[PDB]
RNA sequence: GGCCAGCAUCAGUUUUGGUGGCAGGAUAAAUCCAUAGGAAUGUAGCUUGCCUCGGUAAGUAUUAUAGCCUGUG
RNA sequence: AGAACUGGCGAUGCGGGAUGAACCGAACGUAGAGUUAAGGUGCCGGAAUACACGCUCAUCAGACACCACAAAAGGUGUUAG
RNA sequence: UUUGCUCCACACAAUAUAGAUGGAUACGAAUAAGGCGUCCUUGUGGCGUCGCUGAACCAUAGCAGGCUAGCAACGGUGCACUUGGCGGAAAGGCCUUGGGUGCUUGCUGGCGAAUUGCAAUGUCAUUUUGCGUGGGGAUAAAUCAUUUGUAUACGACUUAGA
């Protein structure tokens, strides 16, 4: 559904495995290798809808830990996911080679 | 951190306009950071806020938004044209509007 | 006018059954654009000559380039314009890398200390000085001095943002 | 009940003109030329650098 | 006692005096003054920059401090010789400026992370400096 | 972007400034412009100075109250230029004109605060050298602002305290440039200069 | 199934950019190379005073411990 | 005051000329998007305190059509011939 | 003069905002000149560097910023106190002493943050007022009327009266 699917990590900075949208993200240049993931899983179906489920939190841990694993390969990376971006004085986005 | 800042601050100047005839229907915005037409072009398309402030609640909320878009530039100098669902009162001329980020396409 | 070029127009008169193969005049034209080079071309000719762009043809037009567009060139100029009361005639002296750009300052010089238009100005001859000592106004030969050095004093640097913290300077 | 413009919507640009397919096939607006080798007479020449 | 004047050094349009285009194609670039047409107008040359010859406004480059040697009215091989043989592009990267110039360039290359990591190390530095600064 | 922005006028240009302030105070900008007794003009002094008497010729026959004011203190000069550049009978006109604040010297709220310049309404960049020049303090005094010397004794009084401060200033920015280029040469200090820091 | 919105894929009108290929001209002019000639806002060198070594003031010399202009290709 | 030929005001708004019956541009169904005319882009005022060549400093400057004025005559004032 | 008035602290209502959201970050003079640093025999001195603009500097990581356990260091910074000093041009601010208390992202680790369910400012600022609780504190005047005439068309002005 035209969508992209999220991690967080959710162990890391605290967001879930998540539906979000392309056109309300920023594409760093940062990448981290997908290799080794298993997230065919996930459709809107997961995402569904009619206190949080077992699949839910139990695959949150499945990825986390991987993603996690690789995340350890690169220095500051985790303490990058767990920060926040904001926009500081001076700073222009159309400037900005994020 | 001390910012939560993911808005470009803007200010709302006045409306399209002749010497001696207005369009309310296009507000004309100054971005900050913005002094060309060919760095206004990575606004465009991007969503504009005004907030304000009202005494009355109005589900649970005391403030009160206006949403608008980037349409094109306007001049030389980074200044660009808006057009916003609603248009704005003209007491917002030298008011302060929020250019979002989205629609993001970098 | 424009920024200027140089061209050959080159013309004749409609060939007769008495007078085919006519006689082929031909001028160095200064204009920005083929259309205004056979205008001029035809001005000229129609004060020169019996001749019209209805009783006359346009052989050619091509353009002329510089042969050496980086060389320094220290050009005379001869030049007829219609001043207010009157017509005058002038010689001028212009140091510069090519005849439409010595041309073109001309123009604007003209316009700047005689008040003279296109329309005004004729270009009767443009001619580069082989040698110094046979350039005869001071506003070249002073930068024909030997081992010339100069500054530049008083140096304005163009602002970005309208308000400034550090109450500039002009060193240089 | 809507004109659509030819040089966009290849659809109604190849409804006219069928030509317009191997034109893009054979690509026939960067067709290079046979290169030939003129040179111009000296008095060409003389007359274009005469003063 | 002897006599005071200051003078006030000036840096000189000069057959040698070598520019810094700052608008224009070329536009942040080296060039060299072959030759001086009037009080506006020069004819520049850098062929190892790119920099065609060419005739331009004395206020759309800006002079540098560095000069180096050349005859009136040269060539672009020969003023490409005597640039080399001067060495003079090390010497303008050995410059302040150009250091100011590349500092400008890499704070704008620089990623949101290449600007989390100079934060992180701006905070470590500091923590140092301002210890230091406690004692002396 | 600043909330409020304090010009110093001196070696400012009257309508340059001007314009350059009532635009910025039409876009929403708090201005305060101080040491406005520098304020420069262009042309000669007796040239300023007879239009000043022609524009004070001026007034309202039957009722001179009435007829233009005509105010002498050089901030009020400015203010004068400057909402002839402003639409001011307007509620956004005055509520500019609010924005705006105006003083002969650099009071007590703005000494203790940095002062900004506006090249392209500066004196020395725009004239050319040579050309006569004419400083608003004398031609108030000549027709009629009473306190230059006020002024001029308490912006003595102001200098000298400043330029204690910025003595201690120095003192400690040289101590912080010693403190800094000695740890120029640590791991974390070259990988600073490498990323552009 | 009513009101307010967002994304994608399309149609039409339009605007602002990135990029590729091709032709014409003096089949750009130049630059660059080669070649002939030339001089000077005369380079090396030489001759003569000043000469605190050094460089200067002239004379010669046109490529030499730098270059330049012109013509041809 | 009176004729000739066209074009207009009258009878007609809109954009510009501050302002104006007739000048410039263009003529009017209700809207929306884009592009422009004339005129303009310091601020009032939408849009470059743009680029480039030069002239002018007025102890009475000058600032663009209709148009809301200035002449003869003069000046080792400055600039070019 | 009803157990009213005022200042401070808190709590709750309403009142709107010419319009916050990392920081208004302090010499002065010159512009055909200066700033910084250094040295001296302290000047209109020598030497060096800088400027070509703030795209600078500071700050900025954490449930809108959570709870935790340590390592290093004796630093940074918030609050409520507190020592002294300076500042009147509209000072109402600038600096500084001592400790109490927290936080530290300077370094390394543990837990948590999910459902706002693909975005909707998603509220996290300032101003004023009013009833209410804890306390402290102060506990008069004017006008009408009478009166006077240095005053007066009427108002007003000048005066007096326990």
């Amino acid at each position: 559904d035209n969508t992209l699917l999220i991690s967080g990590p959710f162990k890391v900075n605290g967001v879930p495995l998540r539906r979000v949208n392309a056109r309300y993200v920023i594409a760093t240049s940062t990448k981290v290798s997908v290799e080794g993931v298993n997230v065919e899983k996930f459709n809107v179906e997961y995402f569904a809808k009619e206190e949080i489920k077992a699949e839910r939190v139990e695959d949150q841990k499945v990825v986390d830990k991987a993603l996690i694993a690789e995340i350890k390969k690169t220095p500051l990376l985790k303490q990058y996911l767990s920060a926040s971006f904001s926009l500081k004085n001076g700073d222009k986005p159309h400037m900005l080679k994020f | 951190a001390e910012s939560h800042r993911l808005y470009v601050k803007g200010k709302h100047l006045s409306y399209q306009r002749s010497k001696r005839v207005n369009n309310p229907n296009v507000s004309l915005i100054k971005i900050e950071g913005v002094a060309t037409p060919q760095d206004a072009q990575f606004y465009l398309g991007k969503r504009i806020a005004y907030v304000y402030r009202a005494s009355k609640e109005v589900r649970g909320s005391k403030i009160r938004v206006m949403w608008g878009k980037v349409t094109r530039t306007h001049g030389n100098s980074g200044v660009v044209r808006a057009t916003f669902r609603n248009n704005l009162p003209a007491k917002t001329f030298g008011a302060s509007v929020r250019i979002f980020l989205y629609p993001s396409n970098i | 006018m424009a920024h200027f070029k140089e061209y050959q127009v080159i013309g004749r008169r409609l060939p007769t059954e008495s007078v085919p193969e006519p006689k082929l005049f031909r001028m160095r034209i200064f204009a920005s654009n083929e259309v205004i080079a056979k205008s001029r071309y035809w001005y000229f000719l129609q004060k020169l000559h019996k001749v019209k762009k209805a009783s006359g043809e346009i052989v050619s037009i091509n353009q002329i380039n510089e042969a050496h567009p980086t060389k320094v060139k220290n050009f005379g100029v001869w030049v007829r314009y219609d001043s207010r009361s009157g017509t005058h005639n002038m010689y001028k002296e212009i140091r510069d890398v090519s005849r439409v750009a010595a041309v073109e300052t001309l123009y604007q010089d003209m316009a700047a200390r005689h008040r003279a238009r296109f329309r005004s100005i004729h270009i009767l001859k443009v001619a580069e000085i082989e040698k110094t000592a046979d350039v005869k106004r001071q506003y070249v030969k002073q930068f024909l001095t030997k081992d010339l050095k100069f500054p530049l004093p008083h140096r304005v640097q163009k602002s970005t943002k309208t308000f400034s913290y550090k109450r500039p300077s002009t060193f240089y | 009940v809507l004109k659509k413009n030819p040089l966009k919507n290849k659809q109604v640009l190849l409804r006219l003109n069928p030509y317009a397919k191997v034109f893009a096939a054979e690509k026939l607006g960067s067709k290079k030329a046979e290169k030939t080798g003129t040179k111009p007479a000296a008095v060409f020449t003389e007359t274009l650098k005469h003063d | 006692t002897d006599s005071i004047v200051k003078a006030s050094n000036w840096r000189l349009v000069e057959v040698g005096r070598v520019v810094l285009i700052k608008k224009g194609q070329s536009a942040g670039k080296l060039a060299a003054i072959v030759e001086i047409i009037d009080q506006k107008k020069v004819l520049i040359d850098g062929p190892k920059a790119g920099v065609p010859r060419q005739a331009i406004n004395l206020g759309q480059v800006v002079l540098t401090p560095l000069t180096f040697a050349l005859p009136r009215g040269a060539r672009t091989a020969t003023v490409s010789k005597k640039w080399a043989a001067a060495a003079v592009c090390e010497k303008w990267a050995a410059s302040s400026w150009a250091k100011k110039i590349a500092q400008r360039e890499r704070r704008a290359a620089l990623t949101d992370f290449e600007r989390f990591q100079v934060m992180v190390l701006r905070k470590q530095k500091r923590y140092t400096v301002k210890k230091a600064l406690a004692k002396a | 972007v600043e909330p409020v922005v304090v010009i110093d006028g001196k070696g400012h240009l009257v309508g340059r400034l001007a314009s350059v302030v009532a635009k910025q105070l039409l876009n929403g900008q708090k201005i305060v412009v101080v040491r406005a007794e520098e304020l420069n003009i262009s042309g000669e002094f007796f040239r300023n100075k007879l239009k000043y008497h022609d524009f004070l010729r001026k007034a309202t026959a039957f009722n001179k109250t009435r007829g233009p004011f005509h105010f002498r203190a050089p901030s009020r000069i400015f203010y004068k230029a400057l909402r002839g550049m402003v639409s001011h009978k307007t509620a956004r006109g005055k509520a500019a004109l609010e924005r705006l604040k105006v003083f002969e010297g650099i009071p007590p709220p703005y000494d203790k605060k940095k002062r900004v310049v506006v090249p392209q309404a500066l004196r020395v960049l725009r004239l050319k050298p040579g050309r006569k020049y004419t400083t608003l303090g004398k031609l108030s005094t000549s027709v009629g602002w009473k306190y230059e010397d006020v002024v001029a004794k308490l912006e003595a009084k102001r200098k000298v305290s400043s330029a204690e401060y910025y003595a201690k200033k120095r003192a400690f920015t040289k101590k912080v440039a010693s403190a800094n280029a000695t740890a120029a040469e640590s791991d974390v200090a070259k990988q600073l200069a490498a990323l552009g820091y």
